């Protein structure tokens, strides 16, 4: 007569910006957008840090400044734009400054399990990029479709 | 032979100039763990919409 | 701060932000010590540790801490137990008029109390700076294993 | 998948944590406490803990 069939599929490991363990973490709020936007794997520059009030200021990494915290993904803060989900202008950023989170990678090559980090003047990792961090790796490095993914362990600066 | 080789519906009213419908996903994994373990994955979603008139 | 504010903004000797604290509880003092300044330890008997004010030579513990039950004297008095933060994020006493640079090591002198920056290895500045009495209040960003006390 | 394929230390290697007490997971042998091969281990990356010396 006929013979049945049953399919399977398996869903994907990550997202980017996406914590990635229960582990010992520390997300910063009271941050704000100086100007631009900031995608949510992407590492941020403390541009100030007010004295009596509280807030620092978060902008984009550029050339020669100190990493500070990758961004994290929300389904409330975050505003949706360019068919993706990133932090506008003028608006809250959650930054965690220790933990594991998914990070935005350029590199092709999977990297060693404890190693410094190398991010690029655009604020994603790249394996032979010129900014410095105190950061290791973790471990996890996979890819959601056509975007690249890495897994790193932050510590607080 | 249009409304009859294809399936017809009520849910817009008169006066409504468009309409919009959406769809989800979700990511996730697992792994084996120990007795005293402070290391678990997490799972998230997505969504998207598309529009007429 | 001071006027044209209803609060002031801190006082020295107790925590600025609730994130990753810890404080250790079993510890004796040695001397009169006063919220605020680091200290350092002397020396543990049968578990708990002894503590004093800094002096020369010697690598700061932690933060002495302000509890309003132990303490109703306004400083710590000597032969009493006292809660110190050995890691979190503290208002410290200095010696200083202007903020040092960002995410900079500072340096300990006289009786605990910041007396510059420009260091190589230690703690660190965060983001704080307000005037108390007559005189500042820095924040101090403290990490615990920061220290490591030199081989003889 | 995520596992980490830990060791016992050997010469010239950089340390990662210290192994810890449970009574469910660690099975007895030589007279004393141990993790056999295969299975999960409890290692404790921060904190206090009494090692052997």
């Amino acid at each position: 007569a006929q013979i049945n069939a049953s399919y399977q599929r398996d869903m994907a490991i990550a997202l980017p910006g996406m914590v990635a363990d229960t582990s010992k973490y520390n997300i910063d709020g009271a941050c704000v957008v100086n100007e631009g936007d900031v995608l949510v794997g992407a590492a941020v520059q403390v541009v100030q840090a007010q004295a009596v009030d509280g807030h620092k200021l978060v902008k984009a990494l550029t050339t020669g400044t100190t990493p500070y915290g990758v961004a994290i993904r929300s389904h409330w803060q975050t505003v949706n734009a360019q068919n993706q989900m990133i932090y506008e202008d003028g608006g809250a950023i959650n930054v965690m400054t220790s933990g594991r989170v998914w990070m935005l990678s350029k590199s092709t090559e999977a990297p060693t399990f404890g190693s410094a980090v190398k991010l690029d003047v655009d604020g994603q990792e790249k394996s032979d990029g010129t900014i410095e961090t105190t950061w290791t790796y973790a471990g996890g490095w996979t890819k959601y479709k056509d975007i690249q993914l890495v897994e790193v362990q932050l510590h607080q600066l | 032979s249009a409304l009859r080789v294809f399936p017809v519906t009520t849910e817009l009213s008169p006066t409504d100039k468009t309409f919009e419908y959406m769809t989800f996903d979700k990511v996730g994994t697992a792994q084996i763990i120990a007795d005293y373990t402070d290391d678990l994955p997490l799972v998230d979603a997505l969504g998207t919409s598309e529009f007429g008139k | 701060a001071y006027e044209n504010l209803m609060l002031r903004p801190a006082c020295p000797g107790n925590l600025s932000d609730t994130s990753t604290y810890n404080i250790d509880g079993a510890c004796v003092a040695q001397g009169d010590i006063e919220f605020g300044s680091a200290v350092q330890v002397v020396g543990i008997v049968d578990g708990v540790k002894v503590v004093t004010a800094l002096s020369d030579g010697g690598t700061p513990y932690g933060i002495a801490f302000r509890s309003q039950y132990e303490h109703l004297s306004g400083k710590i008095l000597d032969g009493e137990v006292c809660n110190v933060v050995s890691h979190g994020r503290v208002w410290a006493l200095t010696s200083l008029d202007e903020a040092p640079s960002l995410f900079s090591k500072l340096q300990f002198g006289s009786g605990g109390v910041v007396t510059g920056g420009s260091g190589y290895a230690g703690w660190t500045f965060a983001g704080g700076f307000v005037k108390h009495e007559d005189g500042y209040i820095i924040e101090v960003r403290v990490k615990q294993n920061a220290f490591i006390v030199p081989p003889p």
